[PDB]
């Protein structure tokens, strides 16, 4: 369950 | 021009890289030549090339096959380290912009030590203490938070300093960590690695301190299924979390092949592109050594075509890109006789698509990209670069620009392709060959004449002249425009002593004489025109020559026999006019000669011609 929120 | 600002700048950089190889100079760093334009755009693109350089900056075996470098466990191991070093440094910049508002702002005051930065990073991202932390604090922060974000930034030393100030609290973790920092490849000894894993698994599988959990199985590469989502909430934090967990030669273990395949097979583009952020997926594929996937993927984004082609070129000029042997395959595929975990890119098609866009009105730039195909051929044997120049000339019809204009004075100003190869004889015939097959003789002659192929120039020039031999040469007519080019080819072929086989050549200069015979005949210069036809010894004028002249007609080019009808009539009408102005016997005798010749010759319109010839002879008497 890897996140899809890019480091911003 | 069909090239956007970004694409144009790349073209110029690729012209340099070509100018260097065309003049034999040092092979410059392509990745650097591409990042030079990236800085002119937003940092979304700059941070990409930064990843490209660091992922390709691995010690390779020059002059080695591409597939071999990418299959070798030696190289596959360094990829993981180069990526981890990028995820760590990339995160370190996130930690700076989180504390200081701007990278410049951090720099003026001075980048603080990774320890004090991390401490000044914990202040923000956890202002209040979480009640589930363990092992106390160190200078006002939980000891495990400091260790994690220090390792995340990649400064193991900064993390070990934290451990040294909590020797009593951390228990036996000190001797274990001190070994991890010492041992290379971020791995512990099997004996000690076993001691800590069993301890963690014993009673710490579910601990209330998430940072403690994270560090332990980052050091022991355990609990690969648990994504530690409490601390690794970003995507880069996941990649970095796993690349610190991959292993190399059965339970609770993950390898790069499994991880790289597991990611895109189960969680494809769909999973990583729901936020409509394309680079996120690209970084996932590129930082896992799946360069072909990332290239094809990013090549489909119509806004990022430029960038995906070049990251392919870099991988291509570094013997790292896995090209697809067959040119009939799809853009992305897995060869049947290869392992399933690697993929192949149809590099030939890749460039062919990119080029079609700006090949129509920007030929010069197209050639620069076609050059990379110089090393490949097709099923028929043609050199891919040469074929691409043929197709680009057939379509664009840019002969003077690309092939070099051969003026009517004997000069050959080189073209744009002259830079790439000095053997320009085949394509000029290829381009000349098709245009010949499309009835464009006047062009095929100029093209064949550009390659000094007189066998074909004079052949075609024979066809273009025969129809116009008896015609009236008038200003701007098709006769003048063809005669004047034929004469410009006669001089340049005599001054340079060039000639085709005597059959083609004899006919060519013979037609030129006849064209002069009718140009004088249509002007009323009867005396002058009569003298020319006499020299040619084509039509007999004394009965003795009839036998030999008749035999010659049998083997003269049909481009000549065609115009025999008009020649006999003009010559007759010439004698005819001179009669109305001993001499009478002489004209009468010659009149007869023409008739008997025409009588023994089967030729065009022999019916109407032989009759008219006889009538004109009767009026003489």
């Amino acid at each position: 369950a890897p996140p899809v929120r890019s480091i911003y | 021009s069909s090239l956007d600002n970004i694409e144009m700048a790349y073209a110029r950089q690729i012209y340099i890289y070509n100018e260097k190889i065309v003049n034999g100079h040092l092979q410059p760093n392509l990745v650097d030549l591409c990042a030079s334009v990236a800085e002119l755009d937003d940092k979304s693109i700059s941070d990409m090339w930064t990843m490209v350089k660091q992922m390709t900056d691995v010690l390779l075996t020059p002059a080695t096959d591409a597939l071999k470098n990418r299959s070798s466990v030696e190289v596959r191991m360094e990829f993981v380290r180069q990526a981890l070093a990028y995820l760590e440094q990339s995160y370190k910049n996130y930690t700076l912009v989180t504390v200081f508002g701007n990278l410049h702002q951090a720099q003026l005051g001075g980048v603080p030590g990774t320890y004090q930065l991390v401490r000044s990073f914990l202040n923000i991202k956890l202002p209040a203490p979480l009640p589930g932390l363990q092992d106390g604090e160190v200078e006002g922060h939980p000891v495990w938070a400091l260790i994690y974000y220090c390792m995340r930034c990649g400064d193991l030393l900064a993390a070990s300093q934290v451990v040294n100030r909590a020797q009593h609290q951390l228990g036996e973790f000190k001797t274990w960590f001190q070994e991890y920092m010492n041992s290379k490849d971020r791995r512990l000894s099997p004996a000690t690695e076993n001691k800590l894993r069993l301890h963690y698994r014993r009673a710490l599988r579910n601990n209330t301190d998430p940072y403690k959990r994270a560090v332990y199985c980052i050091i022991g590469r355990c609990d690969v299924t648990d994504n530690q989502s409490e601390v690794a909430d970003k995507t880069e934090d996941y990649l970095w979390l796993k690349l610190n967990q991959v292993c190399f030669d059965p339970q609770d273990r993950l390898t790069l092949s499994q991880f790289q395949k597991q990611l895109l097979e189960d969680y494809g583009e769909s999973h990583f592109t729901v936020n409509q952020q394309p680079f996120l997926y690209f970084q996932v594929l590129f930082l896992t050594a799946q360069f072909e996937a990332a290239v094809a993927f990013l090549f489909r984004m119509e806004r990022l075509r430029c960038h995906a082609v070049h990251v392919a070129l870099v991988l291509f000029e570094l013997k790292l890109l896995l090209k697809s042997s067959g040119q009939s395959a799809q853009l992305l595929s897995h060869e049947p006789g290869d392992p399933p975990c690697l993929r192949r890119l149809n590099f030939v098609r890749l460039l062919m698509l990119y080029t079609r866009k700006f090949e129509s009105t920007d030929p010069r730039e197209a050639l620069q990209y076609f050059y990379f195909l110089r090393d490949e051929k097709d099923s028929q044997g043609e050199n891919m670069f040469l074929r691409c120049v043929s197709e680009l000339v057939i379509e664009s019809r840019e002969f003077d620009m690309i092939l070099g204009k051969l003026e009517n004075d004997g000069s050959r100003k080189p073209g744009v392709i002259d830079k790439f190869t000095s053997d320009t004889k085949p394509i000029i015939n290829k381009v000349a060959s098709v245009a010949e097959n499309k009835g464009l003789f006047e062009e095929a002659a100029k093209l064949y004449d550009l390659a000094k192929n007189a066998d074909k120039v004079l052949e075609l020039m024979n066809k273009l002249l025969s129809p116009v031999v008896p015609q009236i040469s008038a200003p701007q007519s098709n006769k003048e425009r063809l005669k004047n080019m034929a004469l410009s080819i006669a001089e340049r072929y005599r001054a340079q002593g060039i000639s085709a086989n005597k059959f083609v050549d004899s006919t060519f200069y013979l037609l030129l004489d006849l064209i002069t015979f009718f140009d004088e005949y249509h002007s009323g210069h009867i005396d002058r025109a009569f003298d020319i036809i006499e020299r040619l010894k084509l039509v007999p004028l004394n009965q003795e020559s009839v036998e030999e002249r008749v035999a010659a007609f049998r083997n003269f080019s049909d481009e000549i026999r065609h115009n025999l009808s008009e020649v006999l009539l003009a010559t007759m009408n010439i004698l005819f006019t001179q009669f109305k102005r001993d001499r009478d016997s002489q004209l009468r005798s010659q009149a007869r000669t023409l008739i008997t010749f025409a009588g023994m010759i089967p030729y065009r319109t022999s019916g109407d011609t032989n009759a008219r010839l006889v009538q004109m002879e009767v009026l003489m008497n």
